[PDB]
């Protein structure tokens, strides 16, 4: 079996700047007879099905952006974006199209890099529908910021939570290149009642101290 | 155009068989070869198996090999793999995609999910929201995935951030989705979170208030 090793498996290039994404192939995939490399190379935006945007090695699909071009030969192949735009933030892969099993590269997640942005921070109490069912979550919401690099911590009552929270972030934004997330702090409706402070601190790159969102129990 | 459309997919116990289909329109189905590739949520492309455009020449990945069969139906515009003796390392979004100089095609994809636990439909409980003010729907404890979740029948599109579900201490899955609107429109304007949990038939549409 022909084994694909992409490099870098994630890259951060900057707004209107060149991506470099590399390709090695285990072994050969020039086909002599029609004197074609059986390269292809695929772009899979979040949430999304996979996108053709080369086959060939070099021959860009119609209707992709002249931005995408494939290189290389034999063994070594070469994926280039130029000018980088937002919605070029996805996870890119190779695959050989030579002999069964057709396999893929294990991809390459493409970030785009724009200016610091800090987060917009919400507080979300539990709903009383949810704490009629015995258990309390509290939200804790981190809009549109960058980079990635995020503090969350959790204070019931001035006491610092661990353990019990949980968090989920977005993918890079198609637009602006942002993140948002969502932290969750669970707990039984019984030791939600125990306590009247519940307070979020936020830590980010983008605000020059820690933001606190908080919400008294019964107000 | 091309559309590729894939279904099938659903909770399997392991051990169990499924069949996938691929309904295929805008196209000369029988002039193309057809392929399935596999992805487990949040990881890489795999790819599973081929047909000719006969069905005469197959092939399939190792890992899948004597457990699967891919099948065409040229008259009836249909891809299938059927799919035996199902394990964990199984789950996975399956695609089907039409072959020309590579893979130029693809479907939106069908997710196979094989597990002994139990299809559970969520609760869904509002964010109530406290310039611009932030509002949404949590969706509570459900297996397996999917849920989606849209605002206002898809009418409210901006500012909209569905979360990527996150598996609880529990082993059910939860995610909230939030809308971030000016503070002036909460009179004025409703805010409705439609969640479709297919898996459980449960479909809730949740008005959000102060
Ligand atoms: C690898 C490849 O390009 N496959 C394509 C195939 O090409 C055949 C087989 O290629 P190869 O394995 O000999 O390298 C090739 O011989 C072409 O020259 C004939 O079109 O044509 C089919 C359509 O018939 C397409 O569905 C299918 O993606
Ligand atoms: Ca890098
Ligand atoms: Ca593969």
């Amino acid at each position: 079996d022909i084994q694909l090793t992409q490099s870098p498996d994630s890259l951060a290039v900057s707004l209107g700047e060149r991506a470099t994404i590399n390709c090695k192939s285990s072994q050969s995939i020039f086909r002599t007879s029609r004197n074609k490399n059986l390269l292809n190379w695929y772009q899979q935006r979040p949430g999304q099905p996979p996108r053709l945007l080369i086959h060939w090695a070099s021959t860009r699909k119609s209707g992709v952006p002249d931005r995408f071009s494939g290189s290389g030969f034999g063994t070594d192949f070469t994926l280039t974006i130029t000018s980088l735009q937002a919605e070029d933030v996805a996870i890119y892969y190779c695959q050989q199209y030579f002999s069964p099993p057709y396999t893929f590269g294990q991809g390459t997640k493409l970030e785009i890099k724009r200016t610091v942005a800090a987060p917009s921070v919400f507080i979300f109490p539990p709903s009383d529908e949810q704490l009629k069912s015995g258990t309390a979550s509290v939200v804790c919401l981190l809009n549109n910021f960058y980079p990635r690099e995020a503090k969350v911590q959790w204070k019931v009552d001035n006491a610092l939570q661990s353990g019990n929270s949980q968090e989920s972030v977005t993918e890079q934004d198609s637009k602006d290149s942002t993140y948002s997330l969502s932290s969750t702090l669970t707990l039984s409706k019984a030791d939600y009642e125990k306590h009247k402070v519940y307070a979020c601190e936020v830590t980010h790159q983008g605000l020059s101290s820690p933001v606190t969102k908080s919400f008294n129990r019964g107000e | 155009e091309v559309q590729l459309v894939e279904s099938g997919g659903g909770l399997v116990q392991p051990g169990g068989s499924l069949r996938l289909s691929c309904s295929a329109s805008g196209f000369s189905f029988n002039s193309f070869w057809m392929h399935w590739v596999r992805q487990v949520p949040g990881k890489g492309l795999v790819w599973i198996s081929f047909t000719n455009n006969e069905g005469t020449t197959t092939a399939y990945a190792d890992s899948v090999r004597g457990r699967f069969i891919i099948s065409r139906d040229n008259a009836k515009n249909t891809l299938y793999l059927e799919m035996n003796n199902l394990r964990g390392e199984d789950t996975a979004v399956y695609y089907c995609a039409r072959g020309d100089g590579g893979l130029d095609d693809w479907g939106q994809g069908t997710l196979v999910t094989v597990s002994s636990a139990s299809t559970k439909g969520p609760s869904v409980f509002p964010l109530a929201p406290s310039g611009t003010a932030a509002l949404g729907c949590l969706v509570k404890d459900y297996f397996p995935e999917p849920v989606t979740v849209s605002w206002n029948s898809g009418a409210l599109t901006s500012g909209v951030h569905t979360f990527p579900a996150v598996l609880q201490s529990s082993g059910l899955y939860s995610l909230s989705s939030v809308v971030t609107v000016p503070s002036s429109s909460l009179g004025t304007q409703t805010y409705i979170c439609n969640v479709n949990h297919k898996p459980s038939n449960t479909k809730v549409d949740k008005k959000v208030e102060p």
